[PDB]
């Protein structure tokens, strides 16, 4: 309490600073402006002097500058703690309840939230870009209109570090299921394992045909399910997970799993039921299963089976059985409470502590792509599906860019607006022609979409009305065309708009929870324009170049910045003083007044005469 | 010295030395070779416990920890898990707090380094602690190490890595030249007979400090400690009074009945500012010169009204001085037109002393100070009037008042910075919760009323710090944005302190208020008991025919507000925060049942029916931002009438919710004093009117729902 | 049609909106609690509840004393404070045999502490009374103020620099029979009984603070009482948000789960109000001497002097009273010093009967109060208290079909009863009841419930269906330290992100607090962001540097940067946080060693941290 006040009221004064002498003969004796940064004044009881923030700032901005050594490496300790941070990546959220100072996000009232930091660690930059790029985008495509051309737009419209990515995933041999996904989608050879339940299934040997059956779950429902029949031979591969598994008609026999941790090894056990297809875990089924993605799209059985499973399998190990075990070099059981034993075991599940590992495969195939992105090879089985993309998101070595029309709601708020004014401007000839014949259809455009998100949806009914109004008013005028003011109002009348009367002297547009404000006449911070060098700035990031189009009014009247109203240009003493954006509406049809519209200009503005109407 | 453990011993071991001396309260600074020691203790113990785990067979495997270390946690956790070891592995309980315990071995082992020789330190350990079963661990810069049975858990790598980092740590001391001091600090810790005797006056207290029955402290020393119970308890319970006991009153539905309301001459309105019937001049704009200036801010709003007439009184100050107050506003009229008419106006003006100035605030009713012997003989000097305020009788304005404090206003009331940007999926969800309810209530009164308070009390604090000894004048004023995007500048009244000279927190400066309105006090007159009502003026207001002039009224009163009073309304800002705070906890509280984040269809769904209000058809629902809005005014209400009473009240009503809570889920409760808890909340409804009204929507609430 | 938010519970159950019913959330500005008749009550109460208990007359003090302890069983369910000594230690007693070496760990373990501890321990605490000055101070200056009287008054072994050391020499001087305090030079002469009366003070601006003479054996009774707390499962101290959260999650699972279907189980949720009343300093030095078997001696009396001088402790009566004549509009403020020999017709009813009753006690204008304890400084030893009467509760003690457990922290309690039937239920609550009542423990009646079990709370922490909704705290300032800006930004934060942590602070209420540090942060310091429009006389030079600055977000906030922090990212430092983006020229000459500016928190070096004039 008394500090902040105290230092409130101390930084008001002119020279609350206290600084060493010596600044007397190295800095001016005051500002640019004339104003003093020191006083005379000695600190009591020292021979310090009295000097002000405002010589803070000056050597901030234009002080004597020197080497930056010693610093990088004292300082080891936050370094490193911004390196995790930064290099660390994230997952899904659960609502139910290194790892030393991030305890907030990990933990909280009731829900528990995962993370793995960083450091300087794992694979290298080209192909951890590759795999984010390919996750958002197929993250995306599953809930577009139509997954398959939607995901090729946005693959052919991207790129990654400056190199196009359609060259780095014909010339890498990464593998991943997001990229595998792409390259069948693209039509090119993908790896023949197929991968599944978060895990890549290689074939080794054995080998089973497919039968449809309907079974009845232990919560009574009937599924219908493309069962294997005929032993077979799988490894499952991944990073932190590495089994290899047996199978056989409707019967598991062997399962060795290899796992860093007991999370690890658990979802591949449980991924390992899963795909055994066994009748004890059909029995075991709990309630309702009716598991969709971000498209509410209903999956096959099989992955929602796997979903209920991995949101838990306590009610269903204790049911598989009891089964004797042998002591052997390397080998170490699974107890039904997901702990190892050395006497016991659970069954048809072991676990070993080097497994199967190392040698990989060089393989590619030729495959399908079905109508939601689905891969499907010739045998029949599952190969890839989004359903199966991991949620692990992290950070970019080298700058990527999305210049499609769904991925601009990803580098943040600023971002969308400097993307769709940036679309506006690069399309500025084809969206004139649109607005000036069959406007109707331009503000129904889906790449405007990303603007009604951040106007409130409070007042984005009332701006699209008033925007309508005043575009159709500039139509209808003629003779006052001002590229600006289109590229600048457009986005707002994206919404059914509804008649109102206000007269918006500004729009606001939520950015990171704080509203900028965007006025309707002349510059904003929002949006900036300079005639001098006839450049758009949009936050201060470039959005592009304008070029005036065959229709402009050089010479004062401006129709499109008070609704119902058209502006004269400089103001003119003569006519009855300053008015209010409130008195206006008083005013009768064709009547002037010298309208105080805004910063510390007049404009004289007459009312008018007929009326502008909108669908 | 520090600058040298702290680069050179890595963050996590010199975190945890921190807050372990932390827990035992040595500061660092003044306590050196204590920190390096107990560095290096921390840093042996780990890597004796580093790198080393158990297989699943039993067998020593290094990449379960084999080594779990007790020393490098707090003594809670390390207790904890100590308790827990042996419970499980019945092993006899350890006196002290191990350094390390063995798993393989299933055994407690201490780790031990000194400058000295080894073996003077070992014997002295193992004198002092090893009486059972125990083994220790003993390690010195030296490069003689020697251990318990001649046992090593540690092979020979780790035993030889260990040795390396102490030797290279001493040829570290030895050449930053203080290994000289590191070695003389160390002297054993001499453990000299400690005495402490009570003599004197003290054995006196002591001998005075017994329970019946006993003549000195020794006596009852020697009695406890050949104590051994035997079936005292059960005596002295079957000879206990059967009367006492805590029987349980079957609660049922039907036993509950509403809160017992007073009665007596309604309530009466006593908030620093008007809530519903205020009144704004308002300046769309402002773009004048000199913008940012309180008092050209208030001249211009003024200048913006023409209706002014003469000032009469309608609604009088029955228990005060009418006419001072219209005094002291025609001087405020006046004053103003004499600042219009200077040129340099300074940054603000203070009123002269006038006797109505005086009046007003009170200066010349202040009684004077004299010690107690120069007044003792007065009739009627007694002690200060520490009376029960007489019982008020519940009155509807409060329930209109709140009923407009929820509605929707038309301006943006707060303005809020900008933060980082969202990636973890929790924070979109958090931005997500907060964008919706700030959405939701940045339009609402409530706002309005927090910007009023704190600029009002901001400006007030300011100009007593300032001037101590001048009667300044303070508009009151606040800024907003419309719905169009236009900054409001609005004026509600005036303030005038009075002397603030000022010495302790809790003095208490005596200001006069003078609140423009629109409301007739005629219609309600006991809400208006404290204020003096004047008709400065007529507006002219719009209306289905035409403009209509209607009285414009000005309520003006004396008041007084202390420091800490005036820093409360001064951080009135974290009703928002409150608000959220519990509207988020009921988020959570339905999604942990349904195991989902659930906030997505807790706003945007819209089917969703909250009870909310109560009409003549029956109860009434509304929305999630009816909810946000309701509450967020219920806690600016709450801020505002800052009074013991309401905390009392529900804090004594919580309880009785819970129970009602317990009844409705057919947990069969029972009270053990249904009518003391009844009496202990009723006591709580005397006079104020916001308590009275909690009260009767508890009574609402307990006909509704045990129906 | 009318506002109504209480109806919100007729279908939310309450337990998911409590914190509706929390109306502050913050300290609230008229401090109503503290004065002189409040000090009246509680000695008339205190003395009242022990109306059966011995009278005496003190020999050092001069003082009326009252022993209540081993009295007359109560025999009705009014408060009584006849607490037996015997049915104390056989609680103790079993409460050893339950947790068996409890208190040898403890004291061994503590010994060390009570012969390592240093004087300057003794700076850190809260307001303390000044017997020098005779008013409440500051703890560093009373300490001061101590040491230089000692040293004038020949008592210098405290200069050794130990807390039994400066024990000692406290000793040595309330054995002296007199001794002198210089004020400047006044010279006062304080005799034996005056010394003495003045060091048993407990002043009232923990609402009591003692005196200098008693902190140091208060902080090692506190100290063991906590090593012995930390052993015992049912203590809710000193654990902090999470701990305590899962205590009420196991103790329900271990007494519901494990019980057949058949039983029955009930939970009964009471709150200890005055809890001091019926606690008596005697019953605390038996406890201790209990603890302390077979123990070397001096550790005892370092100990036990602490409830052996409580038991004679002296309370100070307020500031005194104020009389206003209204007649002649005259105000008058009359001391404490001079109320025990004054007209009693000035003041009203109830105010004359309570001086009636507390007359007989005001010595040197200070009460005797030796029955009953003071708010908040022996509050781990009734803890120990409340969970030995738990531990009493057991299968094998209890010797009966039912059983019970539960939760005690002193300020709260939770016990949960279990039984084959409800009479079985009605009687192992009455057992507790009369079993708790015999130690002096009191339960109130008026302020507890019984509900089956699963609902129910304990210190705030609501518990329902395995849900817990801890409402133990505030919210603090978030606002200017005022050090400096780097200094002041790293404090904030910190102390947003410890609060996320422990206390259980939403993410988007901390989203929420973040903004409004931001703005207070600008306001405070006028760094405005400089796009912000804006205007004052430090957003000129700050202007400059937004156009100079190649990458805006490498600016600091204080520099009028964009603030990057948010849920993520809040423990790294401000300045560690923008390093890589800070523009080369900037960083040299933002962190230049040779700036003239420079000749806890973790924060860089950089030249935003000065030292205010």
């Amino acid at each position: 309490k008394n500090p902040a006040l105290r230092m409130k009221w101390m930084m008001a004064m002119k020279y609350p600073i206290t600084a060493d002498k010596r600044i007397m003969e190295m800095i001016p004796e005051r500002n640019e402006q004339r104003q003093t940064l020191w006083s005379k004044t000695n600190d009591a009881g020292s021979d310090r002097v009295m000097v002000s923030p405002l010589a803070v700032t000056w050597w901030n901005r234009n002080g004597p500058t020197t080497s930056t050594v010693h610093y990088p490496k004292v300082y080891k300790t936050y370094f490193e703690k911004v390196e995790r941070l930064k290099h660390g990546t994230f997952g899904p959220v659960h609502f139910r309840n290194v790892y030393i100072e991030v305890l907030h996000l990990t933990q909280g009232t009731c829900w528990e939230q995962m993370y793995t930091p960083g450091g300087e660690v794992r694979n290298d930059d080209v192909d951890q870009s590759l795999i984010i790029a390919a996750r958002n985008i197929v993250r995306r495509a599953t809930v577009s209109a139509d997954p398959l051309a939607s995901l090729l737009e946005m693959c052919h419209s991207t790129q990654i570090g400056g190199v196009r990515m359609v060259d780095i995933l014909r010339q890498n041999p990464t593998e991943e299921q997001a990229v595998d996904i792409c390259k069948a989608a693209m039509g090119l050879r993908i790896s023949s394992s197929f991968s599944f339940g978060g895990f890549t299934f290689k074939r080794t040997s054995g080998s089973s045909v497919k039968r449809e059956e309907e079974v009845l779950t232990g919560n009574l429902q009937t599924l219908k399910i493309r069962v294997h029949e005929g032993y077979e031979e799988f490894t499952m591969v991944g990073r932190r997970a590495t089994a290899i598994l047996r199978k056989a008609t409707r019967r598991l026999i062997q399962l060795i799993v290899s796992g860093k941790d007991e999370q690890s090894i658990a979802e591949a056990i449980i991924v390992a039921m899963v795909f055994s297809q066994e009748d004890c875990m059909i029995k075991a089924v709990r309630g309702d299963l009716n598991f969709v993605n971000r498209a509410n799209q209903r999956l096959n059985p099989m992955h929602q089976l796997l979903r209920h499973f991995q949101k838990d399998a306590k009610v269903l190990f204790q049911n598989w059985g009891i089964e004797p075990i042998d002591n052997v070099m390397g080998m170490i059981g699974i107890l039904p409470d997901m702990t190892p034993s050395t006497e016991m075991s659970l069954r048809g599940v072991r676990v070993s502590k080097m497994g199967v590992d190392e040698y990989s495969s060089t393989e590619r195939v030729v495959v399908s792509i079905d109508r939601f992105l689905r891969v499907r090879d010739q045998r029949g089985n599952v190969l890839l599906s989004p359903e199966e993309v991991s949620e692990t998101q992290g950070t970019e070595k080298l700058t990527i860019t999305y210049s499609s029309s769904m991925m601009w709601e990803i580098n943040g708020p600023e971002s969308v607006l400097v993307n769709t004014y940036q679309w506006i401007i690069r399309n500025w000839e084809n969206v004139k022609i649109q607005w000036s014949q069959d406007p109707t259809m331009l503000y129904n455009k889906m790449e405007f979409e990303p603007f009604q998100s951040l106007v409130p949806k409070a007042a984005r009914g009332q701006y699209s009305g008033f925007v309508r109004v005043l575009f159709q008013q500039m139509r209808d005028v003629l003779g006052t065309f001002d590229t600006v003011q289109i590229i600048k109002l457009l986005p707002f009348a994206a919404a059914p708009p509804e008649q109102s009367r206000m007269q918006f002297s500004s729009l606001t547009v939520n950015v990171r929870g704080s509203g900028m404000r965007i006025v309707v006449r002349g510059n904003s911070p929002v949006f900036n324009y300079n005639k001098a060098t006839k450049r758009l700035t949009v936050l201060g990031k470039d959005a592009g170049a304008l070029m005036e189009d065959p229709d402009e009014g050089t010479a004062g009247v401006e129709s499109a910045v008070l609704r119902g109203f058209l502006i004269l240009g400089k103001e003119n003493k003569r006519y009855g003083p300053a008015l209010s954006i409130n008195e206006l509406s008083n005013l009768a049809k064709g009547e002037k007044a010298n309208v105080l519209i805004g910063q510390g200009d007049v404009v004289l503005v007459m009312k008018r005469k007929r009326d502008s109407s909108i669908l | 010295m520090e600058d040298f453990v702290r680069q050179c011993f890595n963050p996590m071991i010199v975190e945890l030395a921190e807050k372990a001396m932390k827990e035992y309260g040595e500061d660092p600074k003044i306590e050196t070779n204590k920190f390096a020691s107990i560095c290096t203790h921390l840093e042996v113990c780990f890597m004796y416990s580093d790198f080393h785990f158990i297989d699943e067979r039993g067998e020593s495997t290094i990449i379960k920890h084999r080594f779990e270390i007790i020393e490098g946690r707090d003594r809670t956790m390390a207790w904890t898990v100590v308790n827990s070891i042996c419970n499980t592995t019945g092993v006899e309980k350890p006196k002290f707090l191990p350094d390390l315990y063995d798993y393989k071995e299933n055994r407690f082992i201490e780790i031990g380094v000194t400058r000295r020789e080894v073996h003077i330190y070992y014997l002295e350990k193992a004198n002092k602690i090893k009486s059972e079963k125990t083994h220790i661990h003993i390690f010195s810069f030296t490069g003689e190490e020697m251990a318990t049975k001649a046992d090593y858990t540690l092979d020979e790598e780790s035993r030889a890595r260990i040795k390396t980092r102490l030797f290279t740590i001493r040829q570290e001391m030895a050449s930053r030249g203080l290994w000289d001091s590191f070695r003389q600090s160390e002297r054993g810790e001499e453990t000299i007979e400690e005495r402490f005797e009570i003599t004197g006056t003290m054995r006196r207290l002591a001998d005075q400090s017994l329970p019946p029955n006993f003549s000195s402290l020794e006596n009852f020393r020697a009695y406890v400690d050949g104590f051994e119970p035997n079936g005292c308890i059960e005596g002295k319970l079957s000879q206990m009074s059967k009367e006492v006991n805590a029987r349980i009153e079957p609660f049922l539905r039907t036993t509950p009945r509403p809160l017992r309301l007073p009665d007596g001459p309604p309530c009466s309105q006593r908030s620093k500012f008007l809530l519903m019937d205020a009144l704004k001049l308002s300046i769309e704009d402002p773009s004048h010169e000199g913008e940012g200036i309180p008092l050209y801010d208030a001249i211009k709003c003024m200048k913006t009204f023409f209706g002014w007439k003469e000032p009469n009184i309608i609604k009088p100050h029955e228990k005060g001085i009418n006419p001072n107050y219209l005094l002291t506003w025609k001087q405020v009229l006046a004053e103003l037109q004499d600042i219009k008419n200077e040129e340099k106006i300074p940054r603000t003006k203070n009123m002269k002393k006038t006797s109505q100035l005086k009046w007003a605030l009170g200066e010349n009713m202040a009684p004077e100070k004299v010690d107690f012997e120069d007044c003792k003989d007065v009739n009627d000097l007694k002690q200060y009037d520490s009376d029960e305020p007489e019982p008020r009788s519940l009155a509807c304005w409060i329930q209109s008042e709140f009923n407009k404090a929820c509605e929707l206003t038309d301006s943006s009331w707060v303005e809020l910075d900008e933060i980082g940007e969202d990636v973890a999926p929790i924070e979109h969800i958090a931005s997500m919760r907060r964008n919706y309810f700030t959405a939701e209530v940045s339009h609402c009164r409530a706002t309005e009323y927090i910007m009023k308070g704190v600029y009002i009390n901001t400006a007030l604090l300011n100009a007593s710090c300032a001037a101590m000894d001048d009667f300044q004048l303070i508009p009151m004023i606040s800024k907003c944005i419309t719905k169009e995007g236009r900054r409001k500048t609005n004026l509600y009244g005036f303030i005038i302190k009075g002397r603030s000279h000022l010495r302790n927190d809790t003095d208490v400066v005596n200001f006069v208020s003078m609140e423009f309105s629109l409301t007739d006090p005629r219609l309600e007159p006991h809400k208006w008991e404290k204020y003096c009502v004047l008709e400065i003026g007529d507006m002219l207001l719009r209306t289905a025919v035409g403009q209509v002039s209607r009285p414009m009224f000005l309520y003006v009163r004396t008041n007084g507000t202390s420091k800490i009073k005036m820093k409360w309304g001064m951080e009135m800002r974290r009703c928002l925060l409150q608000s959220l705070q519990q509207i988020e906890s009921m988020i959570e509280a339905e999604s942990s049942v349904k195991e989902k984040d659930l906030t997505k269809e807790f706003f945007e769904n819209k089917s969703e029916t909250w009870p909310i209000g109560e009409s003549p058809k029956g109860v009434e629902e509304g929305s999630i931002g009816k909810v946000c809005r309701t509450l967020l005014a219920k806690s600016v209400f709450n801020s505002l009438y800052a009074s013991p009473q309401l905390e009392g009240f529900s804090a004594e009503s919580r309880k009785l919710l819970l129970i009602v809570q317990a009844l409705r889920d057919n947990l069969e409760p029972g009270t053990f004093d249904l009518e003391g808890l009844y009496e202990a909340i009723e006591e709580c409804l005397i006079n104020d009117p916001w308590v009275l009204l909690n009260a009767s929507w508890f009574n609402s609430f307990l006909t509704h729902a045990l129906r | 049609m009318d506002v109504n938010p209480t109806l919100l519970f007729l279908k939310v159950p309450v337990q998911n909106a409590i914190s509706t019913t929390f109306p502050y959330t913050g300290d609230p500005p008229y401090s109503h609690g503290t004065g002189t008749g409040y000090t009246m009550d509680t000695v008339n109460r205190t003395h009242k509840y022990s109306e059966k208990g011995k009278w005496t007359t003190n020999t050092e003090t001069g003082a009326p004393q009252l022993n209540p302890i081993d009295g007359p069983l109560p025999e009705d369910n009014e408060p009584s404070g006849y607490a037996q000594t015997d049915c104390v230690l056989e609680a103790m007693a079993f409460l050893e045999e339950s947790h068996p070496g409890i208190f040898e760990n403890s004291c061994l373990e503590t010994m060390e502490i009570v012969q390592q501890t240093r004087v300057d321990k003794l700076t850190q605490g809260r307001q303390t009374y000044d017997w020098t000055l005779n008013r409440n101070q500051p703890a560093a200056t009373a300490l001061a103020n101590t040491i230089e009287v000692f040293r004038s008054n020949g008592l210098t072994a405290n200069e050794s620099g130990r807390l039994i050391d400066f024990l000692k020499d406290v000793m040595d001087s309330m054995d002296k029979e007199e001794m002198e305090i210089t004020t400047h030079k006044k010279k006062q002469r304080l005799n034996k009984r005056s010394y003495l009366i003045r060091a048993l003070t407990l002043n009232t601006m923990a609402i009591a603070t003692p005196g200098m003479q008693i902190r140091g054996f208060v902080y090692f009774v506190e100290a063991l009482a906590r090593s012995i707390c930390e052993k015992l499962e049912q203590s809710g101290l000193p654990v902090g948000g999470n701990e305590k959260k899962a205590k009420l999650a196991n103790v329900v699972r271990k007494m519901m789960t494990n019980s057949q279907d058949t039983e029955l189980s009930f939970t009964i949720t009471g709150d200890n109000t005055k809890w001091n009343e019926n606690q008596n300093p005697r019953m605390f030095l038996a406890m201790i001497t209990y603890i302390t078997r077979n123990q070397p001696e001096w550790f005892r009396n370092v100990l036990s002097i602490a409830p052996i001088m409580f038991s004679n402790k002296m309370a100070r009566l307020g500031k005194g009273y104020m009389f206003e004549s209204k007649s002649m509009k005259l105000r008058t403020q009359v001391p404490a010093e001079m109320l025990a020999n004054i007209d009693l017709k000035y003041f009203n009813k109830s105010t004359r009967e309570k001086i009636e009753k507390i007359r007989p006690l005001l010595i040197d204008g200070t009460a005797s109060l030796s029955p009953g304890m003071m708010m908040g400084m022996f509050n781990m030893l009734s803890t120990v208290l409340g969970v030995s009467i738990l531990n009493l509760g057991q299968k094998k003690y209890t010797k009966t079909t039912y059983w019970w457990d539960g939760l005690q922290s002193s300020d709260d309690f939770a016990l949960i009863v279990n039984a084959p039937n409800h009479e079985g239920i009605q009687a192992g609550v009455d057992r507790f009841y009369r079993t708790c009542k015999l130690v002096g423990i009191n339960m109130s009646k008026k302020k507890s419930y019984i509900n089956r079990t699963g609902t129910f709370e304990f210190t705030s922490f609501f518990y329902r269906y395995g849900f817990v909704a801890n409402f133990s705290m505030e919210l603090p300032s978030f606002g200017v330290s005022g050090i400096n800006e780097s200094a002041d930004m790293s404090v904030g934060v910190t102390v947003i992100k410890n609060n996320m942590i422990n206390n259980d602070l939403g993410p988007a209420t901390a989203q929420m607090a973040l903004q409004l540090f931001i703005k207070d942060y600008r306001y405070t310091y006028r760094c405005h962001r400089g796009d912000t429009q804006i205007q004052t006389r430090r957003a000129f030079e700050l202007g400059k540097l937004w156009e100079q600055t190649r990458s805006k977000a490498g600016l600091l906030v204080s520099d009028g940067g964009p603030n990057l922090y948010n849920i993520r990212n809040l423990h790294i430092p401000e300045v560690c946080l923008k390093w890589e983006l800070m523009d080369e020229d900037y960083q040299g000459r933002l962190c230049n060693p040779m700036n003239p500016f420079v000749s806890e928190y973790d924060a860089v070096a950089t030249t935003h941290s000065w030292i205010p004039k």
